[PDB]
C-alpha cells in the first residue's frame, strides 16, 4: 500500500526519502556475471555543517551548524546509473541521471547566509572489494563534480556576466578598473565532492537499501567573486537495486 | 451599568479624544501590528528572495538602504499566493528570508485599513452626521486592495504585489507598464483625469474662495484671523465669486450652488480613482492596455511607425531587462 | 511602394519556375494565415520552437526544401522535421491531422497557395522583421 | 451559425444584444419630453 | 589573470565554425539535413577529439554518414569549456529570439 | 422630495410600481440570455475553439452537457438555438408584466389584496416573501442535480479519454466533503470553494444548498425575527437593498476567482486555459521540445541554480521551473497523468507523455488569457495579428468591477438607510446639533 | 551615521504627531 | 442587409415618446 | 556605506537652523498673552 499526491501535497513528505521497516536486516547477493542498476536513489539531508574561518595560523576552525532557510527544497532523488561488479568484486555505482542537485541556503550564526548546489553530480561510490552481498556492513565511497552555483547566463545586480552581461562597472565610467577585476570578470568553477553511504538496512527480498551519508563540498563562490565556505552534509539515503 | 453595557458605552463614546468604535476594536491591534512590523523590517530586515530564485534583494537602512531606496521586499515568488504566517515557518530566519514580513504588513493593513472606512461611517452616525464621507475613502481603499491584493492575486504571487517602499513603487510601475501598457488604458487615463483635475478643482476652489474673502481684518494680520470658528455667518462672498468665475469662462460654466460645487469637488476624484484602481484590478486578469503596434501600414505593406510604436520599444526594454535571471522560456506569461 | 506583381512573384518549385499572386492571393492567404497559424507563427516566428522560423533561408536549407509554394503546400499536408526525418503530423496542424486540428479542415487547395504564398511574398515585403521577433518590434 | 430556416434573420440578431442598452437611452428621451421633473 | 572564458573561446575556431564540443545544438540547423536529428546524436556523443569522430558515432545510416562528410568542413573541436556545456546549456543556453 | 436623477427613489412606497419595475427588468435580463445566446450561435463556427470567438454563453450550455460530446466537439447546435429562443420569448411575457405592472396596473397593491401588498417594515410578511424565493432558490439548485443525474449529466473535463459528457450516478452526500470546502483556506493550494474539482461534490453539494433553501425558506415562512435580529437590524426597504447589494458584490468576488482559478465548472476546452494552466503549460511545452532534443530535464540546472526544467515547491513536490514554480498548485486533466505521489514523476516524464498532452499544451500555452482592450492576443508588446482576449479575462474584469461598484452601493445604500432611519439623512439640525451638545474634546 | 540620521528624523516626527494631536490649540466657538 | 430591420427598431422607443405626447399621455 | 560626509552636517544644520527660528517666534508669541 502507498499514497497518493493528494495525501502527500503540502504535507513536506514529498522531501522525504523512502524509508526501510527496523526489520529489514537481509543482504543483496550478487551476480559476479549478471548485470544491476539503481533505479532510484535518493538522499535526504538533515543536518548543514560550515567550516569557519580561524583567522590565525594553528587554531583551524571546527565545523558548526547552521539554520536553513530554503524550507523543504533539499532531497536528491529519482536518481539512477549503472552498478558495476569489478574484477575483484568491489561494486562501482556510476551515476547517469537524476535530480542531482538541490540550491540550499543556510544560515550560520551572526547572519551570514552560505549558498551551496547540494548535488552529487556525476558520481562514481564504489565498495571494498569481495562483496558478494550488499548488507548492513556494506559501505559505498565516491566523489562528485560541484558545478558553479550559477550556471553562465547569470546576471549579478549590475547587469555583469559571463555568457552575457556588461563586462565592466557602467555606473563608475571611469572609475580604476583593476580594483574591480574579481567583480567585473565571472568565473565558472568546478570542484569535486566526496561521499560516503553507509548501509545499514537491506530488504533482501526487495532489493532496496538505506541508510546514512556524509559528504563534503565547496559552497558558492559567486563565480569567483570570493572564497567559498567548506560544507560537510549529512542525511539519510535510499535506493533500489534491479537486474539490469 | 452593568459590565457589558459600560464597555459598550466607552467603545462607542463620542468623548474619546479618538473615537474607538466597534470598528476601532479591530483597526487598533491590526494597525498597530502592520505599523510596527514594518518599522522594524525597514530598518532591519535582511535580505529577501522576491522572485523565489535565490537572490536576495536587500531592502532596510542597516543592509546599506536610504530612505529613497529602502523597502519591505515582498514574499518569495516560490510561496506564490500561499498564506505564510510567522508559525508556518522552521524559524524566523526563514520566514526573514522568504519575505514572511510583507505578507504579516500587508494583511493588517488592509483589513485595519478596511475598519478605518467603517470607523468613518460610525462616527457619522454617532454624530448625526450624513454618512457618505466613507464613500469618499472606498477609492484611496480601492486602490491599495488593488496593488497588494488583486494584483497579486490574478497574478498567482504576492511577489508582484507592489513593494513597500519608494524605489520599489517605481520598480512596479515600471514592470505593469511593460506587462499591461497601462499608460495606454482607458481607466488609468481616467485616474490621471481624476488627479490631473482634482489637483485643478482643488487649486480653483481654493483661489476662488480666497479671492472672495470678506474683509475682516488690516493688513497687518492674518486675513485668517477674519474667521472665528463656529460663526454662523460665511466668511467669502459667493456671488462675487461666482461673478468673478462666470466671466473668467462663461456665467453659465460656473457654479452658484455651493452644495452641487462641494458635490462635484467630491465626485471628481473619487471616480477618477474608483477608474484607476478598477485599472489594477483588471489588468490583474490581463487586459491591458490599448495595441495599435504595427496598426499603420502603407500600400506595400511595410510598417508605417506611430507613437504607439515607440511606445512599445520602451515597455520592450523593461520587458527584457526585468527580473534578468528568472525566466527560462520565451514568453513571460504572469 | 506597393504590391507590386514583382514582390507578388514567388519560386513555385525548385525546377525554378515562378508564380505571380494577385493582390487577392495575397490578402487571402494573410487572413488565412492568421486563422489558422499565427497563433504560434505570428510574425514569423514559432513560439513553441523558436530555433525553427519561416524566413525564407530558414525554409530555403529544411529538407525537402521549404521555399517554394509546392514544398510550403505539401509541408501543410504532411509536416516532416527540419531534416525530413520525421512525420509531425500528430503535433503540427496539416490536412493529413485536421481530425485533430480541426480549423485545417476546411481548407481546401487553393487555400493552401494562398497561405504558402503569404508565407513567400512578406519577407519581401517587411524584411529581417519577419521571423526576427521582437528585437525588430 | 444559425439553422437554415432562420437564414433570414442573421442582420436583426447581429442588432439584438444591444436593445437591452436601447432601454437606458430611452429613458432619458422620456425625460427630456417631461422635463426632468 | 583573470579571463572571460566565453570571450576567450570566441577567439578560437569555436568564433567561426560550428564547435562540436561546445556549440548549443540550434547552430545545427544552418547546414541542411542535420537538424534535429544528427545534431543529436552529435551532441549527445560529445566530446570529440578531432572533427573526423563524427562519422565513427555508432548507427549511422549511409546517408547519415554522407550529410556528416557533406558539412565537415562546418565544424571544428576544441577543449571542452565547462560554462558552455554544463547546465544542459546546449540543449537550451537561454537564447530564444 | 427625489429630484428626477434619483427618480425610482419615488418608487419606495408603491408596491405596484415597483413590482413593475422588478419585472420589466427581469425581462431585460432574460431578453439579454436570448438575444446574446442567438448572436454567438449566428457566429458560432464549430471548427475553431469556442474560446477564439468570444463566446460566454454557449460555453455555459455546453457545460451543462448539451450540445458536445467526446472533448468538447461540438456536436449539435440545436440546443444552442432553443435556450436563445425560449428566453428571447419569455422575456416578452415578463415585458408585458413589466410595463403593466409599472404603467397601467395598480399603484399601490396592498389594496387590492392583502396577499401581495407589503410594508417595508412588516418583518413578519418580510420573512415570508423571503421565504418563498429561497424555497424557488431552493428548486432552482435541484434543478442542475436533476439535469446531472437524470436528463443527460454534464461535461466533465475530467473524463477518462479527453473529456465528455456523463451521469453522475454518486453525489458526494458526506458533508465532512461538502462543508469541508467552505473552511479551506481561500489562500493558494486551498483556494476555498474555488478549488472545487470534480462533478461529484458539485452535484452533492446543490443537493444541500437545495435542501438547506427549502428548509430556511419554510423556517422564514412560519417564523418571525427574534428580537436580538429585531435590535441589529435596519427594517425599511433601502436597508433590505444595501443587504443585497453587499451580498451580490460578495458574490461577484468569488466568481471572479472562480471563473479565473476554476477549470472543471468552467472547463478549458471551452473557456481557454487559466493563467496558471498557459504558464503550466509553456514550461511543458519547452520541457518536451528539449528533452526530444536530448536535454536530461531532471538534472538541468539552470542560470540561478535552480531547475532550468524541474524544481521543488516549498514543501518538496516536484514542479515546473522557472516563473511558473508560482502555479505549482494547478492541477488539469492533460497534466496529472504525469504526476506521481513526490510530484511530477521524472520516469513518466521520460517515458509516457502523449501527443495529445504535447498538443493541448502548445494550444493551452498560445491561448494564455493575456490580451489587449482591442482584442490583440498575447503580451502587450506582441505585434497585431491575433485577434483573442480569453473568454476568462473578460468574465474576471467585468465581475471584478462589478462587484466593486456594487460594494459602492451597498456602502451608499446602508449608510443612507442608517441616517434615513435615525432621522438625519437630510441634514443637520440647526437648533439641536448634536455636537454643540457634547463636551469638547480638550 | 546615515541610518541614525534617518531613523531620528523619523522618531522626531513621531513625536510631532504626539503633540500636534494631544497638544493641539484647542478649538474655541464663536 | 442591416437596415431592412434594424432602423425600426431604434426609431421604435422615440415613437412611443412621440405618441404619447402629442396624445397627451401619463408620461 | 561611501556616504558623502558632509551629508550628516548638511542634514542636521538643514533641520536645526530653520526649527530653531520656529521656536524662538512661538515661545516669544505666548510670553504676550
Ligand atoms: C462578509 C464579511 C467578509 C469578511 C471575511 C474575511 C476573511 C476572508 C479574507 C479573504 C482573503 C482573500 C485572499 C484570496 C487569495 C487567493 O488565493 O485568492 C484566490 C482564491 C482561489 O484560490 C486559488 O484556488 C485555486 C483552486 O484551483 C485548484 O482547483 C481547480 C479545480 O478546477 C483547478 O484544478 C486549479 O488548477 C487548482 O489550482 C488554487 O488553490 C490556487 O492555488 C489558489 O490561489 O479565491 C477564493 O478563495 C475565492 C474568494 C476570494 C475572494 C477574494 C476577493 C477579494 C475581494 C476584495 C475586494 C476589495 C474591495 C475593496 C473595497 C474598497
Ligand atoms: C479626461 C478624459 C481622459 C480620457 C479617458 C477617456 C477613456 C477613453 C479614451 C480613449 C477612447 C478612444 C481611443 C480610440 C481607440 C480606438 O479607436 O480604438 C480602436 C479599437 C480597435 O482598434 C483596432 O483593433 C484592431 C485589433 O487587431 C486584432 O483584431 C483584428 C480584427 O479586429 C485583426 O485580427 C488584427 O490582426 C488583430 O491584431 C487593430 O489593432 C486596429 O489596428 C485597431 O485600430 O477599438 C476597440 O478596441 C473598441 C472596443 C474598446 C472600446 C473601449 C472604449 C474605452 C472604454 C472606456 C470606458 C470609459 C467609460 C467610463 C464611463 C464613465
Ligand atoms: C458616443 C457613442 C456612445 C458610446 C459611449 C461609450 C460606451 C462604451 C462603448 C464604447 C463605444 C464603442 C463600442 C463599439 C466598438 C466596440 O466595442 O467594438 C468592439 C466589438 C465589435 O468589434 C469586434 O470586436 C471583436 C473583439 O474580439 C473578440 O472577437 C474575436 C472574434 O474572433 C475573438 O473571439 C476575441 O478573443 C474576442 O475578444 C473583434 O475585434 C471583431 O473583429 C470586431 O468587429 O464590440 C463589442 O464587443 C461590443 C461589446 C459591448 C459590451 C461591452 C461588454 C464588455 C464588458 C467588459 C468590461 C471589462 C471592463 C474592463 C474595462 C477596461
Ligand atoms: C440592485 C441595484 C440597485 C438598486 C435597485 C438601486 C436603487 C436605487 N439607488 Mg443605488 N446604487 C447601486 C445599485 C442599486 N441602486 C450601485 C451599484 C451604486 C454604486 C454605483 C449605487 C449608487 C447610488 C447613488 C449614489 C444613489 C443611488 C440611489 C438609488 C435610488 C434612485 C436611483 C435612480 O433613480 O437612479 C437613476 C439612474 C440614473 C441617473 C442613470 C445612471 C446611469 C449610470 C451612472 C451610467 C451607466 C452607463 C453604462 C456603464 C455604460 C453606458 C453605455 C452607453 C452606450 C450608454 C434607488 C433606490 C440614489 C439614492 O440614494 O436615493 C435614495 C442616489 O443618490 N444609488
Ligand atoms: C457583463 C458581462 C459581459 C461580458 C464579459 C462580455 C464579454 C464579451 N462580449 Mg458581450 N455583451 C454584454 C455583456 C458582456 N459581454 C452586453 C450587456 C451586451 C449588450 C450591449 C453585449 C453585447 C455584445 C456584442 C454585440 C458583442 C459582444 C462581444 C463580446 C466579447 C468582446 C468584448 C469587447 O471587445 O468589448 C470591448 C470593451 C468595451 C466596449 C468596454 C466597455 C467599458 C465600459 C463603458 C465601462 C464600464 C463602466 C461601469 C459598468 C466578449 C467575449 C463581441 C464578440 O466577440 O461577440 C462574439 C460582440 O460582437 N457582446
Ligand atoms: C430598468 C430600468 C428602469 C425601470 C424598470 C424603471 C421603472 C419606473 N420608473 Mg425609473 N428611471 C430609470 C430606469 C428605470 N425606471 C432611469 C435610468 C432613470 C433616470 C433617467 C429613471 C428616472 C425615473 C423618474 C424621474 C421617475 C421614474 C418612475 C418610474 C416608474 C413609473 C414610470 C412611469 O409612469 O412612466 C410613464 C412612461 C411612459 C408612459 C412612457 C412609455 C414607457 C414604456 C414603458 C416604454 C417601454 C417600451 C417597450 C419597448 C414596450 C414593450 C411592450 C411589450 C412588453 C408588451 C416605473 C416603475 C417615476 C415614478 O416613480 O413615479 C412615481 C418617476 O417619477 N423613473
Ligand atoms: C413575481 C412576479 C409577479 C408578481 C408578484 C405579480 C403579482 C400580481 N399580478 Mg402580475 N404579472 C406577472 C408577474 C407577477 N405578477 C407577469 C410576468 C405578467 C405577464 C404574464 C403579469 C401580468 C398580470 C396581469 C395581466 C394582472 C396581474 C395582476 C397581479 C396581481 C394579482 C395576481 C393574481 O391573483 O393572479 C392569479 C394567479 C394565477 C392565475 C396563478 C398564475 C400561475 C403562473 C401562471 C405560474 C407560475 C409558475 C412560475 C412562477 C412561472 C415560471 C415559468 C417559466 C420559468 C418557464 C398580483 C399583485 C392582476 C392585477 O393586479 O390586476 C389589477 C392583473 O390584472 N399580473
Ligand atoms: C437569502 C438568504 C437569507 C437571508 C437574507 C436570511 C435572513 C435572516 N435569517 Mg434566515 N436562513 C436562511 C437564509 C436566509 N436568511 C436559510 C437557508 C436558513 C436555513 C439554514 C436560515 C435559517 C435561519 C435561522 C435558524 C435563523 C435565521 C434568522 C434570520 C434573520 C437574522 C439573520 C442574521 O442575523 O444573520 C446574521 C448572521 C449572524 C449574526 C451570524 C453568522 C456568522 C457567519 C458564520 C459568518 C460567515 C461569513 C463569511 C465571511 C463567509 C464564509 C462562510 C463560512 C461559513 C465559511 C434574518 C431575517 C434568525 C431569525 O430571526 O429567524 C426568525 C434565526 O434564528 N435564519
Ligand atoms: C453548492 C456547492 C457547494 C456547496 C455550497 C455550500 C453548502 C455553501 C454554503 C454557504 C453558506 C453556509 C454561507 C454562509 C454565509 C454567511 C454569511 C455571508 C454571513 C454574513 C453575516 C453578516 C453579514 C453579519 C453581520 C453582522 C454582524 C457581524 C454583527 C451584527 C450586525 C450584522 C448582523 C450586520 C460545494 C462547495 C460543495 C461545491 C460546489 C457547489
Ligand atoms: C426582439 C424582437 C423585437 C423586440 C424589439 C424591442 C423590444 C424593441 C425595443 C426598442 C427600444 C426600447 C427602443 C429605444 C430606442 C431609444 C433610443 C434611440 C434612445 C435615444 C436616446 C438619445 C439619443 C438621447 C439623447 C439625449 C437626451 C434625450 C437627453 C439628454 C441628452 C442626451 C444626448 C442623452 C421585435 C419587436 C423587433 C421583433 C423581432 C425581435
Ligand atoms: O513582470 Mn514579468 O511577469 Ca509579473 O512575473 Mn513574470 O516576470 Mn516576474 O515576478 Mn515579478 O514580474
Ligand atoms: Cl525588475
Ligand atoms: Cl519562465
Ligand atoms: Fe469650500
Amino acid at each position: 500500500q502507498t499514497l497518493t499526491y493528494d495525501d502527500i501535497v503540502g504535507t513536506g513528505l514529498a522531501n522525504k526519502c523512502p524509508t526501510l521497516d527496523d526489520t529489514a536486516r537481509g543482504a543483496y547477493p550478487i551476480d559476479s556475471s549478471q548485470t544491476y542498476r539503481i533505479a532510484r536513489l535518493c538522499l535526504q539531508p538533515t543536518t548543514f555543517l560550515v567550516k569557519e574561518e580561524p583567522k590565525n595560523k594553528r587554531q583551524e576552525a571546527e565545523f558548526v551548524p547552521t539554520k536553513l532557510v530554503t524550507r523543504e527544497t533539499t532531497s536528491l532523488d529519482q536518481i539512477q546509473g549503472e552498478l558495476k561488479v569489478n574484477s575483484d568484486g568491489s561494486l562501482t555505482f556510476v551515476e547517469e541521471d537524476g535530480i542531482d542537485f538541490q540550491p540550499v541556503t543556510v544560515q550560520m550564526a551572526g547572519g551570514e547566509r552560505i549558498p551551496l548546489l547540494f548535488t552529487v553530480k556525476n558520481l562514481v561510490a564504489s565498495t571494498q572489494p569481495n562483496v558478494t552481498s550488499i548488507t548492513t556492513s556494506t559501505d559505498f565511497k565516491g566523489e562528485f563534480n560541484v558545478p558553479s552555483y550559477r550556471t553562465a547566463n547569470f546576471l549579478d545586480p549590475k547587469g555583469r556576466g559571463l555568457a552575457s552581461g556588461y563586462d565592466s562597472a557602467i555606473a563608475l565610467p571611469q572609475a580604476k578598473e583593476e580594483e574591480l577585476a574579481r567583480a567585473n570578470v565571472k568565473r565558472f568553477s568546478l570542484t569535486k565532492g566526496q561521499i560516503s553511504l553507509n548501509v545499514a538496512k537491506v530488504d533482501g527480498r526487495t532489493g532496496e537499501i538505506a541508510g546514512t551519508f556524509e559528504s563534503e563540498q565547496l559552497s558558492d563562490d559567486d563565480m569567483g567573486a570570493h572564497e567559498p565556505h567548506e560544507v560537510k552534509i549529512q542525511g539519510v539515503f535510499y535506493a533500489s537495486i534491479e537486474p539490469a | 451599568a452593568n459590565l457589558w453595557e459600560r464597555f459598550c458605552n466607552w467603545v462607542t463614546s463620542t468623548d474619546n479624544r479618538l473615537y474607538v468604535g466597534w470598528f476601532g476594536v479591530i483597526m487598533i491591534p491590526t494597525l498597530l501590528a502592520a505599523t510596527i512590523c514594518f518599522v522594524i523590517a525597514f530598518i532591519a530586515a535582511p535580505p529577501v528572495d522576491i522572485d523565489g530564485i535565490r537572490e536576495p534583494v536587500s531592502g532596510s537602512l542597516l543592509y546599506g538602504n536610504n530612505i529613497i531606496t529602502g523597502a519591505v521586499v515582498p514574499s518569495s515568488n516560490a510561496i506564490g499566493l500561499h498564506f505564510y504566517p510567522i508559525w508556518e515557518a522552521a524559524s524566523l530566519d526563514e520566514w526573514l528570508y522568504n519575505g514572511g514580513p510583507y505578507q504579516l504588513i500587508i494583511f493588517h493593513f488592509l483589513l485595519g485599513a478596511s475598519c478605518y472606512m467603517g470607523r468613518q461611517w460610525e462616527l457619522s452616525y454617532r454624530l448625526g452626521m450624513r454618512p457618505w464621507i466613507c464613500v469618499a475613502y472606498s477609492a484611496p481603499l480601492a486602490s491599495a486592495f488593488a496593488v497588494f491584493l488583486i494584483y497579486p492575486i490574478g497574478q498567482g504571487s504576492f511577489s508582484d504585489g507592489m513593494p513597500l517602499g519608494i524605489s520599489g513603487t517605481f520598480n512596479f510601475m515600471i514592470v505593469f507598464q511593460a506587462e499591461h501598457n497601462i499608460l495606454m488604458h482607458p481607466f488609468h487615463q481616467l485616474g490621471v483625469a481624476g488627479v490631473f483635475g482634482g489637483a485643478l478643482f482643488c487649486a480653483m476652489h481654493g483661489s476662488l474662495v480666497t479671492s472672495s474673502l470678506i474683509r475682516e481684518t488690516t493688513e497687518t494680520e492674518s486675513a485668517n484671523y477674519g474667521y472665528k470658528f463656529g460663526q454662523e455667518e460665511e466668511t467669502y462672498n459667493i456671488v462675487a465669486a461666482h461673478g468673478y468665475f462666470g466671466r473668467l469662462i462663461f456665467q453659465y460654466a460656473s457654479f452658484n450652488n455651493s452644495r452641487s460645487l462641494h458635490f462635484f469637488l467630491a465626485a471628481w476624484p473619487v471616480v477618477g480613482v474608483w477608474f484607476t484602481a478598477l485599472g489594477i484590478s483588471t489588468m490583474a486578469f490581463n487586459l491591458n492596455g490599448f495595441n495599435f503596434n504595427h496598426s499603420v501600414i502603407d500600400a506595400k505593406g511595410n510598417v508605417i511607425n506611430t507613437w504607439a510604436d515607440i511606445i512599445n520599444r520602451a515597455n520592450l526594454g523593461m520587458e527584457v531587462m526585468h527580473e534578468r535571471n528568472a525566466h527560462n522560456f520565451p514568453l513571460d506569461l504572469a | 511602394a506597393e504590391l507590386t506583381p514583382e514582390v507578388l512573384t514567388v519560386p513555385l518549385n525548385s525546377e525554378g519556375k515562378t508564380i505571380t499572386l494577385t493582390e487577392k492571393q495575397y490578402l487571402e492567404g494573410k487572413r488565412l494565415f492568421q486563422y489558422a497559424c499565427a497563433s504560434c507563427h505570428v510574425g514569423g516566428i514559432t513560439k513553441t520552437n523558436p530555433s525553427l522560423d519561416l524566413r525564407t533561408e530558414t525554409l530555403a536549407l529544411a529538407t525537402p526544401p521549404r521555399d517554394n509554394i509546392e514544398g510550403l503546400v505539401d509541408y501543410m499536408k504532411n509536416p516532416t522535421t527540419y531534416d525530413g526525418e520525421q512525420e509531425i503530423a500528430e503535433v503540427h496542424p496539416s490536412l493529413r491531422s485536421a481530425d485533430i486540428f480541426p480549423k485545417m479542415r476546411n481548407l481546401t487547395e487553393k487555400d493552401l497557395v494562398a497561405i504558402a504564398g503569404h508565407i513567400l511574398v512578406e519577407p519581401k515585403i517587411l524584411g529581417d522583421k519577419w521571423g526576427g521577433g521582437k528585437v525588430y518590434y | 451559425k444559425l439553422p437554415e430556416a432562420y437564414a433570414i434573420f442573421d442582420p436583426l440578431v447581429d442588432v439584438l444584444p444591444v436593445i437591452p442598452v436601447l432601454f437606458l437611452a430611452l429613458a432619458f428621451v422620456w425625460q427630456a419630453a417631461v422635463g426632468f421633473r | 589573470e583573470l579571463v572571460n572564458v566565453v570571450d576567450e573561446k570566441l577567439g578560437t575556431a569555436y568564433g567561426e565554425k560550428i564547435d562540436l564540443n561546445n556549440t548549443n545544438i540550434a547552430a545545427f540547423i544552418q547546414y541542411r539535413g542535420l537538424y534535429p536529428t544528427l545534431a543529436k546524436l552529435i551532441v549527445k556523443n560529445a566530446p570529440y577529439e578531432s572533427v573526423e569522430d563524427v562519422l565513427n558515432i555508432p548507427g549511422l545510416t549511409e546517408r547519415q554518414k554522407q550529410i556528416l562528410r557533406e558539412n565537415l568542413e562546418h565544424f571544428t573541436v576544441t577543449e571542452v569549456e565547462t560554462a558552455l556545456v554544463e547546465g544542459g546549456d546546449r540543449y537550451n543556453n537561454g537564447l530564444y529570439k | 422630495g427625489f429630484a428626477w436623477w434619483a427618480g425610482n427613489a419615488r418608487l419606495i412606497n408603491l408596491s405596484g410600481k415597483l413590482l413593475g419595475a422588478h419585472v420589466a427588468h427581469a425581462g431585460l435580463i432574460v431578453f439579454w440570455a436570448g438575444a446574446m445566446t442567438l448572436f454567438e450561435l449566428a457566429h458560432f463556427i464549430p471548427e475553431k475553439p469556442m474560446y477564439e470567438q468570444g463566446l460566454i454563453l454557449i460555453p455555459h450550455i455546453a457545460t451543462l452537457g448539451w450540445g458536445v460530446g467526446p472533448g468538447g466537439e461540438v456536436v449539435d447546435t440545436f440546443p444552442f438555438f432553443v435556450v436563445g429562443v425560449v428566453h428571447l420569448i419569455s422575456s416578452a411575457v415578463l415585458g408585458f408584466g413589466g410595463v403593466y405592472h409599472a404603467i397601467r396596473g395598480p399603484e399601490t397593491l396592498e389594496e387590492y389584496s392583502s396577499f401581495f401588498g407589503y410594508d417595508w417594515k412588516d418583518k413578519n410578511k418580510m420573512t415570508t416573501i423571503l421565504g418563498f424565493h429561497l424555497i424557488v432558490l431552493g428548486i432552482g439548485a435541484l434543478l442542475l442535480v436533476a439535469k446531472a443525474m437524470f436528463f443527460g449529466g454534464l461535461y466533465d473535463t475530467w473524463a477518462p479519454g479527453g473529456g465528455d459528457v456523463r451521469v453522475i450516478t454518486n453525489p458526494t452526500l458526506d458533508p465532512r466533503v461538502i462543508f469541508g470546502y467552505l473552511l479551506k483556506s481561500p489562500f493558494g493550494g486551498e483556494g476555498w470553494i474555488v478549488s472545487v474539482n470534480n462533478l461529484e461534490d458539485v452535484v452533492g453539494g446543490h443537493i444541500w444548498i437545495g435542501l438547506i433553501c427549502i428548509a430556511g425558506g419554510i423556517w422564514h415562512i412560519l417564523t418571525t425575527p427574534f428580537g436580538w435580529a429585531r435590535r441589529a437590524f435596519i427594517w425599511s426597504g433601502e436597508a433590505y437593498l444595501s443587504y443585497s447589494l453587499g451580498a451580490l458584490s460578495m458574490m461577484g468576488f468569488i466568481a471572479t476567482c472562480f471563473v479565473w482559478f476554476n477549470n472543471t465548472v468552467y472547463p478549458s476546452e471551452f473557456y481557454g486555459p487559466t493563467g496558471p494552466e498557459a504558464s503550466q503549460a509553456q514550461a511543458m511545452t519547452f520541457l518536451i521540445r528539449d528533452q526530444k532534443l536530448g536535454a536530461n530535464v531532471g538534472s538541468a540546472q539552470g542560470p540561478t541554480g535552480l531547475g532550468k526544467y524541474l524544481m521543488r515547491s516549498p514543501t518538496g513536490e516536484i514542479i515546473f521551473g522557472g516563473e511558473t514554480m508560482r502555479f505549482w498548485d494547478f492541477r488539469g486533466p492533460w497534466l496529472e497523468p504525469l504526476r506521481g505521489p513526490n510530484g511530477l514523476d521524472l520516469n513518466k516524464i521520460k517515458n509516457d507523455i502523449q501527443p495529445w498532452q504535447e498538443r493541448r499544451a502548445a494550444e493551452y500555452m498560445t491561448h494564455a488569457p493575456l490580451g489587449s482592450l482591442n482584442s490583440v492576443g498575447g503580451v502587450a508588446t506582441e505585434i497585431n495579428s491575433v485577434n483573442f482576449v480569453s473568454p476568462r479575462s473578460w468574465l474576471a474584469t467585468s465581475h471584478f468591477v462589478l462587484a466593486f461598484f456594487f460594494l459602492v452601493g451597498h456602502l451608499w445604500h446602508a449608510g443612507r438607510a442608517r441616517a434615513a432611519a435615525a432621522g438625519f439623512e437630510k441634514g443637520i439640525d440647526r437648533e439641536s446639533e448634536p455636537v454643540l451638545s457634547m463636551p469638547s474634546l480638550d | 551615521m546615515e541610518t541614525i540620521t534617518y531613523v531620528f528624523i523619523f522618531a522626531c516626527i513621531i513625536a510631532l504627531f504626539f503633540f500636534a494631536i494631544f497638544f493641539r490649540e484647542p478649538p474655541r466657538i464663536t | 442587409a442591416q437596415l431592412t430591420m434594424i432602423a425600426m427598431i431604434g426609431i421604435a422607443g422615440p415613437m412611443i415618446i412621440f405618441l404619447l405626447a402629442v396624445r397627451r399621455g401619463n408620461l | 556605506m561611501e556616504v558623502n560626509q558632509l551629508g550628516l552636517i548638511a542634514t542636521a544644520l538643514f533641520v536645526l537652523v530653520p526649527s530653531v527660528f520656529l521656536i524662538i517666534l512661538y515661545v516669544q508669541t505666548e510670553s504676550q498673552q
